[PDB]
RNA sequence: AGAUUUGAGUAUCGUAAGAGGACUCCCUUAACUUAAGCAUAUCAAUAAGGGAAGGAAGAAAAAAUAACAAUGAUUUCUUAAGUAAUGGCGAAUGAAAAAGAAAAAGACCAAGUUGAUAAGAGUGUAACUAAUAGAAAAGCUAUAUUUAAAAGGGAUAAUUUAAAUUGAAUUCAGAACGAAUAUUGAGCCAGAGAGAGUGAAAGCCUCGUCAAUUUAGAUAUAUCUUGAAAAGAAUAUGGUUUAGAAAAGAGUAAAUUUAUUUGGAAGUAUAAAUCGAAAAGGUGAUAGUAUUCAUCAAAGUCUAAAUAUUACAGGAAAACUGAUAGCAAAGAAGUACUGUGAAGGAAAACUUAAAAGAACUUUGGAAAAAGAGUGAAAAGAGCUUGAAAGAGUAAUAUGUGAACGGAUAAUUUAUAAGAAAAAUAGUGGAAUAUGUUAUAAAUAAAGAUGUGAAAAGAUUAGAUAUAUAAGUAGUAUAUUUAAUAAGAUUAUGUUGAAAUUUAUAA
RNA sequence: CGAGAAUAGAAACUCUUGAAGAAGUAAAUUAUCUACCCGUCUUGAAACACGGACCAAGGAGUCUAACAUGGAUGCGAAUGAGAAUAGCAGGAAAGCUAUAACAUGAAGAGAAAACGAAAAACUAUGAGAGUGUAGAAAUACAUUUAGCAAUAGUAUCUUUCAA
RNA sequence: AUAAACAUACUUUGAAUCGGCCAAGUCUGGUAAGCAGGACUGGCGAUGCGGGAUGAACCGAACGUCGAGAUAAAGUGCCAAA
RNA sequence: AAAAUGAAGACAUUUUAACGAGUAAGGAAACGAAAUGGCGUAAGGACAACAAAAGUAGUAAAGAUUUAAAGUAAUUUAGAU
RNA sequence: AAGGUUCCUAAACAACAUUACUUGGAUUAGGGUGAAUCGAUCCUAAAUUACAGAUGGAAAUCCUUAAGAAA
RNA sequence: AAAGAAUUUAAAACAUAUUAGAUUUAUCUGAUGUGUGAGACCGUAAGGUGAUUUCUAGUUAAUCCUUUAAUAAUAAGGCUU
RNA sequence: AAUAAAAUAUUACUUUGGAUAGUUUAGUUUCCUGGGCGAUGAAGAACGCAAUGAAUUGCGAUAAGUGAUAGGAACAAUAAAAUGUGAAUAUCCAAAAUUUGAAUGCUUGAAAGUAUACUAAGGUAUAUAUGAUAUUCAAUAUCCA
């Protein structure tokens, strides 16, 4: 075998040896511990998006990105000026890539805000926010009395249909054709009725609780739910669908655009 | 084992610090033990030696008792007026003695040995009350698990377990086939030697009975 | 282990196993692949007969991710879900639930047709398919799906 | 004369220089070497020469990748990868996006706007200023939403750094030695059996070591006080009457040529000569024009963290060397010594436990010698041991132009093998052999197949409490309420191999 | 006279020397036979070929990186993941654990575009297993059956202008 | 016909080597050469032993350490066994 | 090389048969019937008086000089000083 | 000029001056160099080197009164 | 001529219309609006309709591969001789 | 034929030499923490200082050491003196710190020196480039009575 060894230069001055490796671990770990003691939600490794990888080789996988776009913050009802102060990464450089990316990272932020517990800026019980919460507490009781009447009268026609689907599927696992059709028909009707204004910003969850200290919010909010075995019903259409000619028609359509343009100028 | 990372367990570095130690650290090194009469009066084990003290040599050719006439810290030795040797032409020269071969039998306490002895005495007591608090805490845990026993069992004789329950394991047949020749030959010889010793013991017992 | 080298066995031999007539000198015909066309031409002709020359067109910047396409034959499709699932849906046919093999989710993009499939209906989802791959899947009573 | 511009002298308060340069940022067109010659190429951002820095430095917030179900400052590690590419396409040279981690942080000038404009600038200070990316000022306002009187002081606690203190258990007994730590016997401590010293080998003689204490120094670490908890202020989307009806980096980007460089190949980067933009434009690495598409918005600045280190200082370790070894240097070693100079550059460890380093007599000019004495022992300072080469003394043996070696015997010397004992015929059987029993021990099971329990959890459906919430069973946490699916782990039945081989006592 | 065979018969000893030194061995000398200077280049050196005055200590196939064959080892369509890195007890350059990016392999041909493997194979000789007879000690024949590895040759299929 | 089962067929990995020299019921150039160059085989190199007094190649014959015999080349007046 | 025996003896088993010259060069370790067998230098991890004081050592270590013994050899062992 | 205590004296002869030495430029210990007038110091010769200026990527080079609000 | 549901709620680019202001220059700056660009087929009645793909018959066009966002005519590079 | 003077060989003892063995206050490598110089004069060089010192060590005309704070009875080769009313010893402290050296008033060869100002002798300041402020000036350079 023809050898290709690049040792004709002074590799002896190019040799890097890793004798410091067992002490990088001790350095980084100790500093990582020191950060947690100083202010624990700083080593919290502030929350990050769920963004797809690039190229067709990786595009089916999800991974953490850097920062939520300004549109995802608005959808989740968080001010971008307050996001950086409560352990949220913000990346104005990120262009929104799709609606599904906008929806998925909007769910991530809403779930994070529910698990979030912001302590008062001033530890004293005479803090203005704590006082303000007492002042508007009676208004919340009136307001929350209306938030419950809604979403208890509007999402009731689908709840029975949704309940019936679970019961019918449970009975099948022990029909679904008409059970799922009814839910689908109601869903389109529901989607036709929403087509009206919601608050710009939500409230910061502020209270006084015993400090349970968690070193990262990214490992609590998982990127991807575990994958099960998907199963599907065989129909006559699935058998009929001939996939090869769809691939070859799609390829030949794109390769004939040269012939179309050439024949036009003639 | 030593768990302090500042101190070194290197013999060469230990000797170098001994040769190059200053006078302050040389005084605290040349210490001698108090005698029974002095130990009972002061409750102090050992103190650094001093001139005009009276000591008693316990190791060496001559176990004389004299007075400290010279505390030579550069040589790490002391001198006694009673241990001398005649230097041929007639004059006598003192014989150097290591301070760890003598015990003090009469102090020379002017004003600061008195303060040191009081400090040395209270340190002994303060540590004793701390060890007592630990031992009680250790004993309080032992009576919580074995309420019928007392801690004095650890200082008395121990009776071994004489039960000899054997275990069947399907590897004892392979034991002889899992040793190398050097350890197999030694193992077999130990069996042969042990058997012959038992044979002689059996023959002796038969003669003794008969 | 330097005690198992040949130097320990050649102690006492003058030449250390390198010859008296032809000594062990610094070089034996050049440094590296020197003389590829002059005196080691019989070596390159014998053992690397296409070493010198040019073939094919240059790709100034090759996008090696565009050629990535893991492949799986038809006979290996059922191993993605295991034999326990394979026997569980063994007696299925048109009308009821049939397992879906997500080739892409397992890292396989193209499905090729080689060997024989078990006689059970199955739904194969992948990015690319071969002519004989789809024929064998359809001849067994199954379907093919596209992705991406 | 006076108002400015420009340039000097002097005075005051400061600033630069030099050392070091291991790591960091750069300037410069080395050659030996490889190509079996050699001239491009390689050696090679390599040697030497030169400049500038800090505890790190450099870089850093897209005129960036990609063509995707797309990402998103910089830096460093893994992989891509000896791959694309470059090359007398020879020898050889050779990246980067993607992907996985360590760490994470973003802010400013210029230009534009506001102009009863603000001791120094009006040739302009100051204030506002960007991804819904035509901003910018004054006053009203609606909705969400953030919000204790900041900063600086004082105190305690916690986390750390250093110093000091403390820190167990035979001052045990016998024998013997110049000497006990060794040896014999009897004990004890141990969160301490790492190590050093001690006439000689020590867990218990000293110093330390394990567990600790105290005192000082910081943290942008929390609490309480100063400190009132108010007035207000702040973020974003609107409406309203005025004010205004913009800007976005020029000898720069790019172009022709030359030279170096690059994996970058009809030009990747830098520089020089010439030329030189914009009602913008750059990139999509095969030159050109056109039409679409995608993605950024150059020509000013700053920015912690992850990273490097064989200067030097302080420490800790070692399957490293043990005085021709390891640094050149284990002693007054970059010393002695050489050279006009740049520069070159060694050798040399050990008496004894303790100098107790002979001390007085005789001979000799003296050095010394012989006695004498010290010491366990001269080990006597040219001092632990003391080899070979070379000598001297003693003992033994041999002999005509070499000597040595080998086989075989003779002579001389040395080494060196032993205490039992015969035949026949009265007693006397003694280990052992045979087989008879008794005992002891060892030696047969790999599996297969049934029936339960079960922790931490998962899902689903309710309840309570808290927070936040008006659109396809709200969401999240804590405690329970039932139910289904599995469950690591785990308990116990059935099934299925003996009858031999040694030792012991008659 | 006499082979085979059946039947009966018979072998246990002497001398000398040796702790006053046997047998053997060693050293020195003598005597017969025998013996050119080692290392190296070379067709050929004891060579009038070169190095060697003598002695002591030092003294020369090693280390890092890529590939291949081969012998022992683990796992096996997977192997490795002591990739970085992240955790655990113990205080630790040691040890243990991380459903994981990737490396090599499971698919091959083409410069590239574009593609991407069965007639559930065939033939030949071949490893092994039985039954019977006999020699008669082992073993030697007759016959029934299976045909793995290996080699060679066939159809069939993927890619290439071309296998 | 004769021989051949520690037969036969090999596969993989690799060392050293390709300065040669001698003999002859052989040849070529040359007056000739212990010269130069070739065909076939055997040797020396890599090889000691017995004989030719001595010798790289000649003749006999190839070697673990020994004892006893029959031999080979060649010898039997003495050196020297006959 | 072939037969026989084979958990441990021991001398790397027992028997029979054939063989043994050699420069350059090769035969790494392990492999019970062992796919060559061994000696020596130094360091690291274990083992070394099996009954609770467990290799040797001031009743003389290492080293040096010699005398003898074992081994074909590399070398090892012991005595005396 | 170069050397550097070799100068003088005393004690002493282990080493060194190719024998020896009671001698010595050798060992040890002391002592010794006095300037208004002699020289250096002052001036300039061949020549040499600064601030500013000029040149250079750099180290640095050139200029010595020309280029300077300098001397 | 023969088979053919197509997967399921959070949205911005602006081609524009139509207005509120400013401007004269190669004119711009906000907001309102529909489509674009949208995809849950009608079934408890057997299932039809229907995008999209297949075969056959004429038509016009392109046709060795590449310059890696897509084409074109030039240019350049590949493959065989 | 004879000699063993010389020569040779073995062992014991002694000698020249320093191998071997035992040993280490020295090195080498890796890792952790820092990476803390200078016009307030650094690093380097020179000279001087101990009761008896030549080197070396420490130090600077206050000299092998001064004050202060800790520290508790020594040093020693030989004398002295001091010393629990405080000896050794330790130091990121205080005072002090000669001639030079970037070297910086001018000069410097191995050069001895020397000018001015302020407070005879002593001590300070005065190099080059440079920022801000103050003051004095120069040029019709632009206006201008």
């Amino acid at each position: 075998a023809v050898s290709n060894i690049h040792f004709c230069k002074d590799w002896r001055s190019k040799v890097h040896t890793w004798f410091k490796q067992p002490f990088r671990k001790i350095r980084r770990h100790q500093t990582r511990v020191e950060k947690a003691k100083a202010v624990f939600p700083a080593t919290i490794k502030s929350l990050k998006p769920s963004v797809h990888c690039m190229n067709q080789r990786f595009n089916y996988k999800l991974r953490l990105g850097r920062g939520f776009t300004l549109k995802e913050l608005r959808a989740a009802k968080i001010d971008k000026n307050l996001a950086r102060t409560i352990g949220i990464a913000v990346d104005p450089r990120r262009k929104e890539s799709s609606k599904e990316c906008l929806n998925r990272n909007a769910q991530r932020l809403t779930e994070y805000m529910n698990r979030l517990v912001v302590l008062p800026k001033v530890h004293a019980a005479t803090a203005k926010r704590l006082v303000l919460n007492k002042k508007n507490a009676e208004a919340k009781t009136k307001k929350a009395a209306e938030i419950k009447k809604f979403i208890a009268e509007h999402n009731k026609t689908i709840k029975e249909l949704k309940i019936k689907v679970a019961a019918a599927k449970k009975d099948y696992a022990k029909e679904l054709k008409a059970c799922l059709k009814g839910l689908k028909k109601a869903q389109v009707a529901f989607a036709a009725q929403v087509a009206k204004k919601t608050k710009q910003f939500n409230k910061l969850p502020v209270q006084q609780k015993e400090a349970k200290q968690v070193l990262d919010a990214n490992k609590v909010i998982r990127l991807t739910a575990p994958c099960t075995l998907e199963t599907k019903t065989l129909t006559k259409g699935m058998k009929a669908f001939d996939a090869v000619a769809h691939l070859r028609k799609a390829k030949n359509v794109a390769k004939a655009v040269s012939g179309i343009v050439k024949g036009q100028k003639k | 084992m030593k768990f302090n990372c500042k101190v070194s367990s290197n013999p060469s570095k230990a000797r170098k610090a001994l040769y190059t130690a200053n006078a302050s650290q040389r005084a605290l090194m040349m210490s001698a033990r108090l005698s029974k009469e002095l130990r009972e009066k002061y409750n102090v084990i050992a103190i650094p030696i001093h001139k005009d003290d009276e000591v008693k040599i316990i190791k060496g050719h001559q176990k004389v008792a004299g007075k400290v006439t010279a505390v030579r810290r550069s040589k790490y030795v002391i001198n006694i007026d009673k241990l001398t040797k005649t230097k041929a032409n007639g004059q006598t020269v003192p014989i150097a003695i290591r301070p760890s071969n003598v015990i003090i039998t009469k102090l020379f306490l002017n004003k600061d040995r008195e303060a040191l002895l009081a400090k040395k005495a209270e340190s002994r007591k303060s540590y004793k009350e701390l060890v007592a608090k630990r031992n009680e805490e250790v004993a309080k845990a032992f009576t919580a698990v074995y309420p019928a026993l007392n801690m004095d069992i650890f200082g008395k004789k121990v009776e071994p377990i004489t039960e000899k329950k054997p275990i069947r394991i399907p590897s004892k047949k392979m034991a002889e086939k899992l040793m190398s020749k050097p350890t197999l030959r030694a193992y077999k010889t130990g069996i042969k030697v042990h058997k012959a010793k038992n044979a002689i013991a059996a023959y002796k017992a038969a003669l003794a009975k008969k | 282990a330097t005690r198992f080298r040949q130097t320990r066995r050649r102690r006492g031999h003058v030449s250390m196993g390198y010859g008296r007539i032809g000594k062990h000198r610094k070089q034996r015909g050049g440094r590296g692949n020197a003389g590829g066309q002059h005196h080691r031409k019989t070596w390159f002709t014998t053992f690397h007969p296409d070493y010198f020359g040019k073939h094919g067109m240059r790709v100034f910047h090759l996008k090696a991710n565009k050629y990535y396409c893991p492949s799986i034959n038809v006979d290996s499709l059922w191993s993605l879900v295991g034999k326990d699932v394979q026997a569980q849906y063994k007696n299925a046919k048109v009308g009821e639930e049939v397992p879906v093999i997500d080739c892409v989710k397992h890292g396989y993009f193209k499905v090729l047709g080689k060997g024989f499939l078990p006689k059970q209906p199955v739904i194969v989802r992948a990015r690319y398919f071969s002519e004989k791959a789809q024929q064998k899947i359809k001849a067994v009573g199954g379907a093919c799906e596209l992705t991406a």
